[PDB]
RNA sequence: CCGUUAGUUGCCAGCGGUUCGGCCGGGCACUCUAACGGGACUGCCCGCGAAAGCGGGAGGAAGGAGGGGACGACGUCUGGUCAGCAUGGCCCUUACGGCCUGGGCGACACACGUGCUACAAUGCCCACUACAAAGCGAUGCCACCCGGCAACGGGGAGCUAAUCGCAAAAAGGUGGGCCCAGUUCGGAUUGGGGUCUGCAACCCGACCCCAUGAAGCCGGAAUCGCUAGUAAUCGCGGAUCAGCCAUGCCGCG
């Protein structure tokens, strides 16, 4: 990116709630180029969400984001001696990414045997706001905090 | 009483014929959900219709042939769309702003020497 | 109804030489089906450029034999007039069949 | 592994054969390891080229069907 | 999987076929 | 040697397991390519010639 | 329930179960479980004493087995020693016998690294 | 992307006969095949600019180098290669030439590079299930029959190959199995029985089937690739070639 700054790469609606953010979680479930196998991963979970909760899934799912996104996250910086967790505020496009990138991997950490399940149930810690990957999010948060002393660095 | 478009996709060309009235779909003698059974995206092919109210109202009998699937699956989405644009000149100015008439470039790029792949390139060690 | 294949190296001249082969056979005889392209067989070689180990980087060779197909219905002599020797193929072939 | 005929060379078998008219001779060296130890012509010991030289190989009932080389090694300190 | 003469797999990747792999 | 082998590789020999290729000009053993008794080099070399016919640059 | 030697398979399906036998695979127990009709399916935790006998006896039958077969094993390359072919000392040696590389790998048939010095 | 030329590969697209296989009369429409052309120019609109041009909008398959190749200045590294070949010098000329048989280049206490196959459930097995995209084949590909669990062996039709064959695409989809285990993960190693090519497979071939089933539960310090049909992932072919140590390379999708 030393020339431009690069078209935020625009996404392919779904085609079943008719939402970006889901293709964007659709493809993070994604493994080597298999989307279909990642999209019946995403619908399955959602069907476990009726089968255990009153709501419909696309709220959850937009619930579950929320709460995991960051708002301040430390950045690394050179001053004359060693480095600095500089605390700063994070930006729109990148909370979205983190989030989703950290439901996948929270999601693949959990005990249960089946995919969908395991994407759900995560799913459905977070809007109720206690999710593994809520947690590795207020570990950023405070973190950032942590380091409220440097933040007289940020660019 | 007869439609046609011809749509391509990367190896994958549709033969496309719209007819009046109905809602069911041949693709290579087959129902259209026993062609494309159960693989997510396949709803997608007819998503031209979808947008000018025809949702229903066209038969539609299809070859479709080259490499593979997913691309078959936007091959046909070309030629239902071109296929109802020779039904109506009118038919542009909604079906051009989502762009379903746009053929789509994008190939297999080149496997290069040198290279394992194209672009990702062989294991540098140097010490 | 004659026949004939046109194998060649060169396209240029078949879709010319055998295409003076459909003036010679509808201005001789009578009824002509045209000049059909049959696909062509590409053989390939890859060459490592330099004498000693360059092993990436090198160069590449293609031999390709086109492939053309003429088809007319009229076995008479009132065409095999030009058509036994009356020339312009230099790098070309003949099948003939009916 | 083959299952027609067992490859044996013929100079060998020739002077194996005339050697099995009366003959007990330690004096043999062949060249042929690649020829098959063959159903019974045994007592004998044949002096197998390693490359650089024969070898004495005694050759006993229980080591038939083997080639001549697998007794004879042809590398040093292994 | 690849590694193993004895699955369908296996043959596929090794070229074969046989006992676990047929040719129809 | 190569020589003494040059010639060697033109008797047809005892057993045909023993019959190899040679680059019929530079002449010599390996990648000897089947089509034209040609070795790689001497090959690329009178293919630029054109020399060999039909033979040419490739492109993709 | 003990077939063979001395062999107790449990609690999991008999094709998967009598693999825990030396001398049996996934091969030679498809096999046993048609010969003597046995749905392969089944749990051995249920299934008739006639059946685990019609068993015992095809199998313990057959074909050599588990520790009388390890025993024609440790036999067979005992004599590979003989007056000593090639694979005999390479056996002895503990180095491998399908004539590998030795260079790199042949890591499985010597014990792990015993490393050593050298070079400037 | 579109057009013209062209009908043993395209089809009820249209109609008729179909033993219901485009197979048969029949047609090239369409798909394709391959030749030739057209098309994009900042040409058009708005805004900024002195200009070049920049940002945006139109229409158009494509828009500002639409995407990928071929193509490597003057020179640099006394770079590489005398073992491809050519060459000055130098040196051996019953031997530093030549011929053969056998061994070696395949050694193995170690150490590095590049890869392959894994460590599993977004998974593994077995079944059924055309989505085809480059190339090769008449001392060849080998359909199809029969013998064999199979490798393969009989037979044996067709193709000088858009006609016949390699050819199964695999990932996918449907069904069923395994249930978290060093396992129905993984297939190293070793025992055994065979197949093939070849004068010949000990050192030193690949392949099939039975057994044997190793380390490996995702890797320290480090460190590599890639900016889109790319990376990742799945197969397919070819060159050399008797066979093959190809997991390599060059290519296809």
């Amino acid at each position: 990116a030393r020339r431009r700054r690069a078209e935020v790469r625009q996404l392919q609606p779904d085609l079943v709630y008719g939402d970006v953010l889901v293709t964007a979680f659709i493809n993070k479930i994604m493994r080597d180029g298999k989307k279909n196998l990642a999209a019946r991963i995403f619908y399955d979970a959602c069907k476990i969400i009726q089968e255990k909760t009153g709501q419909e899934p696309l709220k959850v799912f937009k619930q579950a984001v929320e709460n995991v996104k960051p708002r301040m996250e430390v950045r690394s910086r050179r001053v004359g001696g060693a480095n600095y967790q500089v605390p700063m505020e994070v930006s729109p496009r990148r909370q979205q990414s983190l989030a989703l990138r950290w439901l996948v991997q929270a999601a693949n950490q959990r005990p249960e045997r089946r995919a969908a399940v395991r994407i759900a149930h995560e799913l459905m810690d977070a809007a109720e706001g206690k999710g593994g990957a809520v947690k590795k999010k207020e570990d950023v948060e405070r973190m950032a905090e942590a380091n409220r002393a440097y933040a007289h660095y940020r660019w | 009483e007869q439609y046609y478009g011809t749509g391509r996709r990367k190896e994958a060309v549709a033969r496309v014929f719209l007819r009046p009235g109905n809602g069911k779909v041949t693709v290579n003698g087959q129902d259209f959900n026993e062609y494309f059974q159960g693989l997510v995206r396949a709803v997608a092919a007819l998503e031209p219709l979808r947008a000018v109210d025809a949702l229903g109202r066209f038969d539609a009998y299809i070859t479709v042939r080259g490499g593979g699937k997913s691309g078959q699956i936007d091959a046909i989405k070309l030629g239902i769309a071109r296929a109802l644009v020779q039904y109506n000149p009118d038919y542009r100015a909604k079906l051009k702003p989502l762009g379903f008439l746009t053929r789509d470039a994008r190939v297999v790029e080149r496997k290069k020497y040198g290279k394992h792949k194209a672009r990702r390139a062989p294991q540098y060690s140097k010490r | 109804k004659i026949r004939i294949k046109l194998r060649g190296f060169d396209h240029k001249t078949l879709d010319a030489s055998a295409q003076k082969i459909v003036e010679a056979a509808r201005r001789s005889g009578a009824q002509v089906s045209g000049p059909i392209p049959l696909p062509t067989r590409v053989r390939r070689f890859t060459v490592i450029r330099g004498p000693f180990k360059h092993k990436d980087s090198r160069e590449h060779f293609e031999l390709r034999t086109h492939n053309r197909l003429v088809d007319i219905i009229n076995p008479n002599r009132k065409t095999i007039e030009q058509l036994m020797t009356l020339d312009l193929p230099t790098g070309v072939e003949i099948e003939i069949k009916t | 592994s083959l299952k027609k005929g067992v490859f044996v060379d013929d100079h060998l078998l020739e002077k194996v054969l005339e050697l099995n008219a009366k003959g007990e001779k330690r004096l043999i060296k062949t060249w042929s390891r690649r020829s098959t130890i063959v159903p019974e012509m045994v007592g004998h010991t044949i002096a197998v080229y390693n490359g650089k030289q024969h070898v004495p190989v005694y050759i006993t009932e229980n080591m038939v069907g083997h080639k001549l080389g697998e007794f004879a090694p042809t590398r040093t300190y292994r | 999987g690849k590694g193993d003469r004895r699955t369908r797999r296996g043959k596929i990747w090794r070229g074969t076929y046989g006992k676990y792999r047929p040719r129809k | 040697a190569r020589k003494a082998l040059i010639e060697k590789a033109k008797r047809t020999p005892k057993f045909k397991v023993r019959a190899y290729t040679r680059c019929v000009r530079c002449g010599r053993a390996r990648s000897v390519y089947r089509f034209f008794g040609l070795c790689r080099i001497c090959l690329r070399e009178l293919a630029h010639k054109g020399q060999l016919p039909g033979v040419r640059k490739a492109s993709w | 329930a003990r077939i063979a030697g001395v062999e107790i398979p449990r609690n999991k399906r008999v094709d998967v179960a009598l693999t825990y036998i030396y001398g049996i695979g996934k091969a030679r127990a498809k096999e046993a479980l048609e010969k003597t009709g046995i749905n392969p399916a089944t749990r051995v935790k249920d299934l008739t004493e006639a059946e685990v006998v019609r068993l015992r006896e095809y199998v313990e039958n057959t074909w050599k087995l588990e520790g009388e077969l390890r025993a024609e094993v440790a036999a067979n390359i005992k004599r590979l020693m003989d007056i000593g072919c090639y694979r005999g000392l390479r056996h002895r040696r503990g180095l491998p016998v399908r004539g590998q590389r030795t260079r790199t790998n042949a890591r499985t048939r010597k014990g792990p690294r015993k490393t050593v010095a050298g070079k400037k």
